[PDB]
């Protein structure tokens, strides 16, 4: 649980000793530059590829650094390394060219995935056996989006057009949504797919097909090079209502992420200069994504000075969610800042403090917020704070899997519904992705409660735990069973109870059983 | 040498004694939280009445 | 054909003046007209609620006097309340707080300038002071038969407006009448002054008045109430003595349900306030 | 393995230790609400009322 | 004539909502509102009031604007749907007794019967009882200064008979009841001392700046029965008290025996099931 004061200098003197050997090692100057993050640890680094000529040990080195362990030093390391080289010269040509490419990965990513799909009627039948028109009907686009994410394949939702576009609601917005979750990483066949609907008239009669272009062309080019931003500007200049706004907002926001550019931060506040809820909620959505690592003086103080001059509460959230994700590595920074917001008077923004210090403190490296967290956790009336604090508790607590039941087993059956709900997001965020069965044997009292909060938190945090596992190792067939049976006793349950006991069984059957989830 | 099982061997086993003090505050979060269940039930009881 | 998800928005301004008008909530039916601006599609406010006189005929579209409605809407005008009525509230007492025919007439007749028409029945006859819980009231149209009832997103809010269980009115009439979710707010100067107010309101003028009368009463009056807890006591330890032969016979099972502990305790609770006020007497004494 | 014991183990002492100050929190909090819906349902019972058999 | 009166929450929110429909104007003034009451019974119960368009003058006090019309067609149409309250004063928001408050309040003397009035703070940051019932009657002075309206401070409270209890119970969920022990006790005995500190230290600085600073007779007069009744407890000897303290302490030697032997009997079921359940659970476990 080091405090960064001297691990940097630890890890940048220890990586001067493999550089004197007869070779180097990747491990090592892997696990520190996932860390220090230094511009001088790496442009020893990045030019001694020219000087070993060697081809083959620079792929993988260049891919995972290139892929995961920094954006915006990577934004930087892409034009550290566009400078060296002419402004083996033929070689260090396609070299530097085809390593910052990153599509290679999405060809690969589409061809398995393309030809490992794995589908059975019983599930999507169910799911049409059991839907309804009011409330299921976006769990059923979304769990359907969930299994054919990746993988393209429109020709479920080919069968009829009357069980999508049967009613004018947010339910089409959803349903295009979730197309966009199914086909990613198209250049053309995304624009080109989305302009095919309908290029008859140029004016359709529901604005969520095209705001639904919008949010599900910003999923498709989530973090991608070749960007449409620059239409996507234009685009979105055309005056509309509340869907170039909202999904252009998201859209624009999303594949912007990280750029920290200017201009999409003034549209974005005369996005929001026009006190609508919606489209500055979108605005905050969008502002802290794009606002990732760059720390603007003026914003912070604008958006906390617009937040208390409002009565809507979804312009609160956003701009709770804005300033939320604006904070990332902030430690040293951020601490007057959230313990001076954490006395504010209103409730939304005491969750918007939890909710920034969840990502400031990642790493198990502050055994102070939790102090105030559970404190404000424990001793607030309000449920707010209340269900919404242990989110950042998993946050910061995510590495260890086993310590985490062992202090919210008592949240597990707490006083009120609202901890036993987010203390089941707690149960569902710190053990996803691993095979501790303290939360799983913890699983069986959470889905039997008068109370559906607990219920549908029970088993969305059942169905994160689930997901790659095979049966021969754990004793599964408890969770399973029962959350079959959620689907055949919806009849005499809530209508939100099966909503999220469907949306729940969409995780597991997401992608087929190949693709996951990691912290 | 004579350390690591002597020097080292004392050190870890005051780690064994600070295990004990652990054990204290272990069992004291265990029937601490025993009891917060007993009045967590209590008051939950007369919230369902 | 669209629909949001709308949430009314209650302060205490509505929410007293339904007090007070639940005060004089008698039997005979009563009028009252709810103000407030409308800011966008899925939000209202509620700020300025005053009441109506009452008549003979009850609530009806009759009863409401338009020149005196838009005479005191006019006296609103001209002072600083420049809000337009957003819907008009009512009690219904005894019978439940259901709606009539002859109320969902006058409803009909009253949604045609408002298209949000909010509806709340205030009912405190029956209702324990424990809770003051209300609930709003809203029409649905007779055309949405065919398709779904009610397309509101946002369902997390319903298992709030669950808290209505009761299986004869909600779901006894739910068809053609559904109600709507209610939030309430409060900022700081409603918060430490009303705060401030109540704790004030349960303490003293200058807060040291009241207190030697009981550091002083300890010797005179809780003496009785001293020696009566002694014989509480002593008449709780005449069955104690006879505790240890069962506990000393069976050690299975309790059939007792009285515990014989807690009581004590608040016993002793109350038994402590000489020792909290002895140095009480100490400072008064002293300086 | 065996001299990491040690400071491996320190953040098991602070993730316990942690947990004194927050377990006096629930526990002098939920009897504060212990009281307050104990008088909440108490007060309930009023005086006026009807006699059955 | 009135020993004491009763002020509702209502009011004070109502002055909250004179805070509220300000408009950001730049004035916050002191707004005169209209209190109603019922002056029927001896003791004063406000239940609800209103409030009318009162603007003065920057430079000159004297300066004052009410309504009559206004009055007599919200208190007609106030009387019309209940005419169980009836007019009795008004209130100023205003922490500062101006002179123009004799002229303000004088037209309510006139057309309306004797006026009660009640200083408040427009911001409450004051620790004490923001409502003051100061009673508009002229009094005889001895000194021969000629007969004057003076405002007496009669007693308040703030309590709340059926409903307003119950709201300001539900929208609050904060505050605590009565709550007779350990907590509810020992904050009072916490911070009276505050509480009292802060109203004397308050007091006596600007009281002991008017002594030596101070004309335009402020009633010197009642300065005598000040320092009378602070001289009325000449620090005794304690000589006599020491049997009190004899039988406070004698009852607090009750309250040790009735701790620890009663707190001995609570030792039984804890010291017995420790070891009748740990002992049995264990030999019964495997
Ligand atoms: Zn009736």
């Amino acid at each position: 649980m080091q405090n960064k004061q001297f691990r940097n200098k630890v890890l940048r003197v220890l990586v001067k000793i493999y550089m004197n050997l007869e070779k180097p090692d990747f491990i090592n100057v892997c696990q520190c530059l996932i860390f220090l993050d230094d511009p001088q640890a790496v442009s020893d680094i990045l030019e001694k590829l020219v000087k070993e000529d060697n081809l083959l040990m620079a792929y993988q080195i260049c891919f995972d650094l290139y892929e995961s362990a920094s954006q915006q030093f990577l934004s930087s390391v892409i034009q550290n390394l566009r400078t060296v080289g002419t402004p083996e010269p033929k070689d260090q040509t396609l070299k530097m060219i085809k390593i910052l490419s990153g599509e290679m990965a999405i060809e690969l990513h589409l061809q398995f995935l393309i030809r490992n799909n794995n589908t059975d009627l019983m599930i999507l039948k169910n799911t049409k056996d059991a839907v309804r028109n009011s409330v299921c009907h976006t769990a059923t686009v979304i769990a359907n989006s969930f299994m054919h994410c990746g993988t393209t394949s429109d020709q479920f939702l080919r069968d009829n057009l009357e069980w999508l576009a049967r009613a004018t609601n947010w339910a089409k917005f959803t349903a295009t949504a979730s197309l966009g979750v199914i086909h990613k990483g198209h250049e053309k066949e995304a624009l080109q797919l989305m302009a095919t609907y309908l290029p008859k008239d140029t004016s359709p009669g529901s604005a969520y097909q095209e705001g639904g272009g919008l949010y599900a062309l910003g999923l498709i080019h989530a973090n991608h090079g070749g960007d449409i931003i620059d239409y996507l500007l234009n685009q979105l200049k055309n005056a509309s209502n509340d869907i170039v706004r909202h999904g252009g907002s998201l859209g624009l926001g999303l594949a912007a992420m990280g750029t920290a550019r200017q201009d999409v931060y003034d549209l974005l506040k005369t996005n929001l200069y026009q006190d609508d809820a919606v489209t500055g909620e979108a605005a905050g959505l969008a502002l802290g994504l794009v606002m990732l690592g760059s720390k603007n003086a003026q914003a912070i103080e604008d958006m906390v000075g617009y937040a208390q001059e409002t009565q809507h509460e979804k312009i609160l959230r956003g701009l709770a969610v804005g300033i939320a994700l604006v904070m990332y590595g902030r430690m040293e920074e951020a601490d007057a800042l959230i313990e001076s917001l954490c006395r504010d008077k209103d409730p939304i923004l005491r969750r918007s403090g939890m909710y920034t210090v969840a990502m400031a403190y990642c790493g198990s490296g502050n055994n102070k917020a939790i102090r105030r967290l559970l404190h404000v956790a424990v001793s607030d009336v309000n449920d707010d704070v209340r269900r919404a604090a242990v989110e950042s508790l998993g946050f910061i607590l995510f590495r260890t899997p086993e310590q985490c039941p062992s202090v919210v087993s008592l949240l597990s059956e707490s006083y009120n519904p609202h901890v036993r709900y987010g203390a089941a997001m707690a149960l569902g965020i710190c053990c996803a992705g691993t095979g501790n069965k303290e939360a799983i044997n913890l699983l069986e009292p959470m889905t039997n409660d008068p109370v559906n909060y607990v219920r549908q938190g029970a088993l969305i945090a059942s169905a994160l735990i689930m997901i790659q596992q095979t049966e021969i190792t754990c004793p599964k067939v408890n969770q399973f069973r029962q959350l079959y049976s959620k689907v055949i006793n919806d009849k005499h349950d809530d209508v939100m109870a099966k909503f999220g006991a469907i949306l729940a069984q969409g995780i597991l059957d997401a992608g087929g059983h190949n693709v996951t989830i990691s912290l | 040498l004579e350390e690591g099982k002597a020097g080292s061997g004392l050190r870890q086993y005051y780690l064994s004694k600070i295990e004990e003090l652990q054990l204290i505050v272990n069992d004291k979060s265990q029937n601490l939280r025993r009891l917060q269940a007993q009045r967590n039930e209590l008051n939950a009881k007369v919230r369902l009445l | 054909a669209v629909d949001t998800a709308e949430q009314v928005y209650i302060s205490s301004l509505a929410l007293l003046k339904m007090l007070k008008h639940g005060r004089a909530g008698v039997p005979m039916e009563v009028m009252g007209l709810m103000l407030g601006e409308f800011v966008d599609d899925y939000t209202v406010r509620v700020i300025d609620v005053f009441a109506m006189p009452q008549s003979g005929t009850g609530v009806s579209v009759e009863a409401v006097d338009p020149v005196f409605q838009a005479k005191m809407l006019d006296m609103l005008k001209q002072t600083g309340r420049p809000e337009m009525v957003v819907g008009w509230y009512h009690s219904h007492p005894g019978f439940g707080c259901w709606l009539s025919g002859v109320d969902i007439n006058t409803q009909q007749s009253f949604e045609a300038l408002s298209e949000r028409a909010v509806a709340v029945v205030v009912d405190p006859i029956q209702s324990v002071k424990g809770k003051v819980v209300i609930d709003a009231f809203r029409l649905i149209n007779a055309n949405m038969m065919v398709l779904g009832h009610e397309p509101r997103q946002t369902t997390s809010n319903l298992g709030h407006l669950n808290k209505p269980s009761i299986q004869a009115l909600i779901h006894g009439l739910n068809r053609h009448y559904y109600s709507i979710t209610i939030n309430y707010r409060k900022n700081e100067l409603e918060q430490k002054m009303l705060l401030n107010l109540h704790k004030k309101s349960w303490m003293e003028g200058l807060t040291l008045q009241d207190y030697s009368e009981h550091c002083k009463h300890n010797e005179s009056v809780v003496k009785e109430m001293l020696e009566l807890a002694k014989n509480y006591n002593k008449a709780v330890e005449e069955e104690d003595k006879m505790t240890p032969e069962q506990l000393a016979i069976k050690n299975v099972g309790k059939q007792d349900p009285k515990r014989h502990l807690e009581e004590h305790v608040d016993v002793l609770m109350t038994s402590n306030i000489v020792q909290c006020l002895a140095a009480m007497l100490d400072t008064v004494v002293f300086k | 393995d065996l001299y990491s014991r040690y400071k491996k183990l320190q953040q098991e002492l602070e993730f316990l230790e942690v947990q004194e100050e927050y377990i006096k929190d629930e526990q002098k909090n939920l009897k504060k609400e212990f009281l307050h819906a104990q008088e909440e349902v108490k007060r309930i019972q009023s005086i006026p009322l009807v006699i059955g058999q | 004539a009135v020993q004491k009166v009763v002020v509702h929450p209502l009011v004070l929110l109502s002055v909250v909502d004179h805070f509220n429909r300000i408009g950001k104007v730049g004035n916050q003034k002191r707004v005169v509102g209209v209190l109603l009451g019922s002056w029927q019974k001896k003791v004063l119960d406000v239940s609800n009031s209103f409030a009318v368009p009162f603007d003065e003058d920057d430079k000159d006090d004297s300066v004052w604007f009410l309504d009559h019309d206004y009055l007599e067609n919200m208190y007609g149409m106030f009387k019309k749907v209940n005419a169980r309250e009836r007019i009795v004063g008004w209130y100023h928001t205003g922490p500062k007794l101006h002179k123009n408050d004799i002229a303000i309040n004088e037209l309510m003397k006139r057309y309306c019967p004797n006026s009660v009035l009640v200083i408040i703070d427009v911001k409450p940051k004051d620790l004490g009882l923001p409502t003051e019932a100061y009673i508009s009657v002229e009094e005889v002075h001895d000194d021969g200064t000629p007969t004057s309206k003076t405002f007496e401070h009669v007693t308040s409270e703030i309590g709340a008979e059926e409903a307003e209890e119950v709201g300001v119970e539900h929208l609050l969920r904060d505050i605590k009841d009565t709550t007779v022990g350990t907590l509810s006790q020992r904050i009072t005995n916490q911070v009276h001392g505050l509480k009292g500190l802060n109203s004397k230290l308050l007091d006596i600085r600007s009281y002991l700046e008017k002594v030596a600073t101070g004309k335009l007779p402020i009633n010197h007069q009642i300065i005598y029965q000040l320092q009378d009744v602070f001289n009325l407890l000449p620090d005794v000897s304690l000589q006599e008290f020491v049997k009190a303290f004899y039988l406070k302490t004698n009852d607090q030697m009750v309250v040790v025996y009735l701790a620890s032997l009663i707190r001995s009997v609570v030792a039984l079921h804890n010291l017995i099931n420790n070891k009748i359940a740990n002992r049995d659970a264990e030999k019964k476990e495997g």
